[PDB]
This record gives C-alpha cells, sequence and structure tokens, in this order.
C-alpha cells in the first residue's frame, strides 16, 4: 500500500505481464529478420494461374 | 493453319536448364489443328514439339 506501479501498467514499448513462465507479452517493438522455406508442392506452377 | 498475325511473349521465363521458360502465344490461326513448333536459334530448347 506504499508501493510503486506494475511494469503491465509502466512499462515502454507496449508489453503485457504474467506470473506464469515470466513471460513480458506481445511487446511491440522494432523489427524481426523472418525466413521462411515454403513447401514447393503447395506452389503453383506459374502457366496455370 | 497458318498462324501469322499474332503475338508472343513469355510470363515466367526461368534462366535456366529444366523447361522452366514459357510463354504465352496469340496464336492467330486460318484453321484449326496441329502446328509443329520450333526455334531455329538455339538459344531456346523447346519441350512442346
Amino acid at each position: 500500500r506504499d508501493k510503486g506501479a506494475p511494469l503491465n501498467d509502466v512499462a515502454p514499448f507496449g508489453c503485457s505481464i504474467a506470473l506464469e513462465p515470466l513471460r513480458a507479452e506481445n511487446c511491440a517493438v522494432g523489427s524481426i529478420p523472418i525466413s521462411i522455406d515454403i513447401p514447393d508442392a503447395a506452389f503453383t506452377r506459374i502457366s496455370e494461374t | 493453319p497458318t498462324v501469322s498475325d499474332l503475338e508472343c511473349k513469355i510470363t515466367e521465363c526461368t534462366y535456366a536448364s529444366d523447361f522452366g521458360g514459357i510463354a504465352t502465344v496469340a496464336y492467330k490461326s486460318s484453321k484449326a489443328g496441329n502446328c509443329p513448333i520450333h526455334s531455329p536459334s538455339g538459344v531456346a530448347v523447346i519441350k512442346e514439339n
């Protein structure tokens, strides 16, 4: 009752919190260099579209 | 069929070995039927005779 406020109410760059694995969910900040290897079967050949 | 007054264009040319290069051809025939094809230049090798 003379504490400070919670990090899910004072954090920056947009986070939420849990007493669970101690995650800080959904922190929207910056970029992520993401790269995928699609299954070639999922491709449609060009001569059909 | 005489096919002239046509048009040809690649649509997805694959700079490659397997027959990845494709090209639509705006065929402008007189009769209707078969039409043998070939590139007299050796640049292009075609899967369809």
